[PDB]
DNA sequence: ATCAGAATCCCGGTGCCGAGGCCGCTCAATTGGTCGTAGACAGCTCTAGCACCGCTTAAACGCACGTACGCGCTGTCCCCCGCGTTTTAACCGCCAAGG
DNA sequence: CCTTGGCGGTTAAAACGCGGGGGACAGCGCGTACGTGCGTTTAAGCGGTGCTAGAGCTGTCTACGACCAATTGAGCGGCCTCGGCACCGGGATTCTGAT
C-alpha cells in the first residue's frame, strides 16, 4: 500500500527553519492533517469563487482570493507575498 | 491494533495475487505452480486465525481467494491442498451475501460444483455452500 | 497535618493542566461506547483508534464545557459549579434550545 | 522537476494530480497549484518555527503534539485560524481565574 | 456502563478545566451531556460505517463523522 | 433572459396542500432560497461520501445516506420512505 | 408520462435538477435515480413547510403566506428549527416569550 | 416603571419592521466600506439585506444578554453580561 | 514572623526503542507534441445608482423627577473539601463432597 | 481415587463516612441610575427630477490546458543503529499552615 503524506516536506521544511530540532510521528501525522484540511479549506472556497463567477478553471486568481478571504490581515498579507513571488519566480524562467 | 490487521491483510493479498502471476507465468513457461505452495502455510496461519475475519472481509481478501480458485487457462485445475485450505477457510469464515458481491465467489463455486475433476467431497462441500448462501437471499 | 480546602484543589488544577494524559479509564469508556452503538446495528466492531479518538474528542469537548462552565460561575459572583451553570453555557453556545 | 523551477520544496506535481482529481474544476490552470503550494509552505514554516521555539523553550529537541498546540494557541492569528480544531494529546493553556486564587 | 465515568474522573476533568468547586448534581449532569455528544457522533459514524459496508466502524468514520459536527480532528488520518 | 426558480411548483405544492391559500411574492423567494439551500448541502455531501469511498457516481444509496446525516429522525424516516416509495414506482414504471 | 416528473407522479423537475446535478461538477457520472430520490424528498420537505405555515396563516385569519408565517412554522417545529437553526428569515420576526 | 416597557416588548415582539432607521444605517455602511476600496456603489437589497442581518445578530445577542442578567439574579443587562455572551459564543 | 515539614524542582546515571539514515525499485511527474475551446477583449446598450431639492411630521432629544433595584454588609448553615476506612470484582489458588 | 463444583485471596482505585470550615444564600438598607413623562429640535422619509457610471450582453480570436505517449528519478518500503528522553532515587529547594 504505497500512500502518500507530507512527512518528508515537512522534515524539509522543519530542518530549514529549526536545524537542530526534530518532529515525533504523532506530530508530524498532525502536520499532515493539517495540511489535508487547509488545501481541503482553500480548494472549496475556491471552487465556490469560481462557480460564482462562472469559470471553468481554477487560476492563481482563484487561489489568491481565497487565501485572502481564509486567512487574517498579516498572515494573508506575507502568505500572497510568497505566493507571489513564487508564481514570478517560477514564470520569469521555464 | 485492527488498522494495522487491514494493513497486513492487503500486503497478504498483493503477495497472493504476486504468487498467482508467478505460477501462471511459470506454468505458460513449462514449469511447475510452487510459488501458490510456498505460500500457502502463511495463508492457512492468517486464514485459520478467526477474530482477523472481520479484517479479511473488510479487505475483500476473497477476491484473491477466486483468483486462485480460479483454473488457470491451460484448462488445469489448482493443487488439492489449496482446494481443501481454501474451501476449510470459507466454512470458517461467516460469508454473507454482501462478501460474495464483492468477490463473486458464488461462480467459481457453481463450476466446482458442476465440474468432475473436483473431488466428490468438494463437490458436496460446495453444494452446501451454494444452499446455506442462497438462505437468506430466499428467507 | 490539614491543608486549607482548595489548596489540593489548585495544586490539582496546576498538575492537570500540564499533563495531556487521558483522565478516564479506556476499558469503561469501550464499554459505553459499545453499550450505546448496541442500540443502532448488534455485532459492531470498532478499531481501538476509533475509541482513541472518540475519547479525545469526548474529554476535548468536556474540558471547553467545563471553562464555559467555570466562566459562568464566576459571572454570577461565585466559586461553586451548578447545573444551572452548566445548562446556561450550554443554551447560550446554541446547543440546547 | 516543477519544484525546482519555483524554488520551492513541496510537489507541484501531486498538488496538480489531486486538484485534477478532486472535482474541483473542469480544467486547472497552471498558476494555482504553484501558488497554493507556496502557501502552504509559508503556512507549514510558520506552524514548525514558533513549534520549535516552543520546544526549545521546553528544552527539548523533538517537536511532540504538546508543543504544537502551545504554539497555535498562543498565536492569535493561528488561534483564530484553527479555531475549531482539537489536537490529541495537546492539552490546554495553563490558566487559572483571578478569583479562584488563594488569599 | 454509564457508571464507569466515576466521580474522580468527572473531578479530574474538572480540575483541568480550572474548576475550584463541585456540587453534587454536577456528576449527573455531565453524565447527561457526555451520553447525548457520544449518542450523536456514534450515530453518524455507523451511518457512514453502513455506507462503507465494513464490519468495524474505523478511525475515518469517527474523524469524518466529527468533521461532520465541527469538531476537526488533527493526529487520526484526517 | 429565462430566469429559473421553483415558483411554479411551490405553488403546485401549495395548490396540492392549502387549496384556499395564497403565498406572498417575499415567501416565495424564501422558499426558493431554502430550496438552493438543502440543494446545494445535500449534493456537497453526497460528492463528499463519494470521494471518501473512491466513487465517481451519485447514486440513489449516497443521496438516501445523505438524509439520513442531515435529517432529524422522524424526518428523515419519513423522507427517506418518500423518496424510496417515489424511486421504486418511477422504475417500476 | 413522458416527462421524467409525471414517470415518478413528482411534481418538481427531475429534467432540471438532472442537468443542476451534471452541469454542476459534483461528480464523474451521476445515477438515474439520484435526481428522482432528491426531488422526492425536496417536495416531501416544501409540503411540510407549507402544511404548518398554512396552518400559522389560517390561526391569523390571513389567506396570504407571508415571511412572519414562515418564520413562525419554522421557529415552532420542533424539527424544523433544528434544521434551520443558523438561517435568518427577513421580515420574520420574533416568536413572542416572555 | 415596568410596565409600559413590557407593553413596548410585547409590541415589537408582534412585528418584523426594521428598527435601525434606513439612512443612517447606509451611511454607516458606506463610511465602513470608504476603507476597503474607495468610491464603491452598493445595490439597495444589498443595504437591506445587511440591515436585516444586524439586526437579527444583535437581537439573538440581546437574547444572550438577558439569559446571562437574568442568571446574575439581575433585571438590568450591564456590558459584562454582552462580554460573557460574546466569549462563550466564541467572538473576537 | 518563624518554623517544620509536605511538595516540588532539580541532577544524574541508566535503558531503550523510535527517529533518522541508507539501499532498491516502481510509478507518477516530467518532457514532447497535438487540439479545441474558455475566456480575454472590445464595443454597445440602458438600467439603476448616485445626486440633489423641497416639504412634512413623527421621532429623537434635553430635561425634570422619582423610585426600585443593584450593591454592600450581616448572618446562618450546610454541604463540599480533605482525609481515612471500607469496599469490590478481575482473575486467581487451595479446598470439600460425591461418583 | 478422581473429577467435580466450590470458598477464600489480593488488590487499586473507587465508595464511603466523617469533621468542619467557608462559601452559597437570605435578609436589609440605601442611593443612584434608569424609566417615565413633557416640551422642543431634527432629519428621516416621502416625493420629485436629472445624469450617467457601469453592468450585462455579444461577437471574435487565440493561447492555455487537456490528452497521449515515452521516460526516469524521487519517494516509497525495509531495515538498520544511536542517542533523546523516560524513569528512578537523592539531593536540594520552597511553599503551607500552624504556631
Amino acid at each position: 500500500s504505497r500512500k502518500e503524506s507530507y512527512s518528508i516536506y515537512v522534515y524539509k521544511v522543519l530542518k530549514q527553519v529549526h536545524p537542530d530540532t526534530g518532529i515525533s510521528s504523532k506530530a508530524m501525522g498532525i502536520m499532515n492533517s493539517f495540511v489535508n484540511d487547509i488545501f481541503e479549506r482553500i480548494a472549496g472556497e475556491a471552487s465556490r469563487l469560481a462557480h460564482y463567477n462562472k469559470r471553468s478553471t481554477i487560476t492563481s486568481r482563484e487561489i489568491q482570493t481565497a487565501v485572502r478571504l481564509l486567512l487574517p490581515g498579516e498572515l494573508a498579507k506575507h502568505a500572497v507575498s510568497e505566493g507571489t513571488k513564487a508564481v514570478t519566480k517560477y514564470t520569469s524562467a521555464k | 491494533l485492527e488498522q494495522m490487521q487491514d494493513e497486513l491483510i492487503q500486503q497478504l493479498k498483493l503477495q497472493m495475487e504476486e504468487s498467482a502471476i508467478r505460477d501462471a507465468n511459470n506454468i505458460e513457461q513449462g514449469k511447475p505452480a510452487i510459488f501458490k505452495l510456498k505460500l500457502l502455510p502463511k495463508v492457512k496461519d492468517i486464514l485459520l486465525r478467526a477474530n482477523l475475519a472481520d479484517s479479511i472481509l473488510d479487505n475483500n481478501l476473497l477476491a484473491s481467494v477466486r483468483l486462485w480458485l480460479e483454473p488457470l487457462p491451460d484448462a488445469s485445475l489448482p493443487a488439492y491442498q489449496i482446494q481443501k485450505v481454501l474451501f476449510d477457510a470459507i466454512k470458517s469464515l461467516p460469508i454473507k451475501t454482501s462478501h460474495l458481491r464483492e468477490s463473486g465467489l458464488g461462480k467459481v463455486m457453481v463450476f466446482y460444483q458442476k465440474s468432475k475433476r473436483v473431488e466428490p467431497n468438494l463437490k458436496r462441500t460446495a453444494e452446501k455452500l451454494i444452499s446455506d448462501w442462497t438462505r437468506p437471499i430466499m428467507g | 497535618h490539614r491543608y486549607r480546602p482548595g489548596t489540593v484543589a489548585l495544586r490539582e488544577i496546576r498538575r492537570y493542566q500540564k499533563s495531556t494524559e487521558l483522565l478516564i479509564r479506556k476499558l469503561p469508556f469501550q464499554r459505553l461506547v459499545r453499550e450505546i452503538a448496541q442500540d443502532f446495528k448488534t455485532d459492531l466492531r470498532f478499531q481501538s483508534a476509533a475509541i482513541g479518538a472518540l475519547q479525545e474528542a469526548s474529554e476535548a469537548y468536556l474540558v471547553g464545557l467545563f471553562e464555559d462552565t467555570n466562566l459562568c460561575a464566576i459571572h454570577a459572583k461565585r466559586v461553586t459549579i451548578m447545573p444551572k451553570d452548566i445548562q446556561l453555557a450550554r443554551r447560550i453556545r446554541g446547543e440546547r434550545a | 522537476t516543477r519544484s525546482s523551477r519555483a524554488g520551492l520544496q513541496f510537489p507541484v506535481g501531486r498538488v496538480h494530480r489531486l486538484l485534477r482529481k478532486g472535482n474541483y474544476s473542469e480544467r486547472v490552470g497552471a498558476g494555482a497549484p504553484v501558488y497554493l503550494a507556496a502557501v502552504l509552505e509559508y503556512l507549514t514554516a510558520e506552524i514548525l518555527e514558533l513549534a520549535g521555539n516552543a520546544a526549545r523553550d521546553n528544552k527539548k529537541t523533538r517537536i511532540i503534539p504538546r508543543h504544537l498546540q502551545l504554539a497555535i494557541r498562543n498565536d492569535e492569528e493561528l488561534n483564530k485560524l484553527l479555531g475549531r480544531v482539537t489536537i490529541a494529546q495537546g492539552g490546554v493553556l495553563p490558566n487559572i481565574q483571578a478569583v479562584l486564587l488563594p488569599k | 456502563n454509564i457508571q464507569g465515568i466515576t466521580k474522580p474522573a468527572i473531578r479530574r476533568l474538572a480540575r483541568r478545566g480550572g474548576v475550584k468547586r463541585i456540587s453534587g448534581l454536577i456528576y449527573e449532569e455531565t453524565r447527561g451531556v457526555l451520553k447525548v455528544f457520544l449518542e450523536n457522533v456514534i450515530r453518524d459514524a455507523v451511518t457512514y460505517t453502513e455506507h462503507a459496508k465494513r464490519k468495524t466502524v474505523t478511525a475515518m468514520d469517527v474523524v469524518y463523522a466529527l468533521k461532520r459536527q465541527g469538531r476537526t480532528l488533527y493526529g487520526f488520518g484526517g
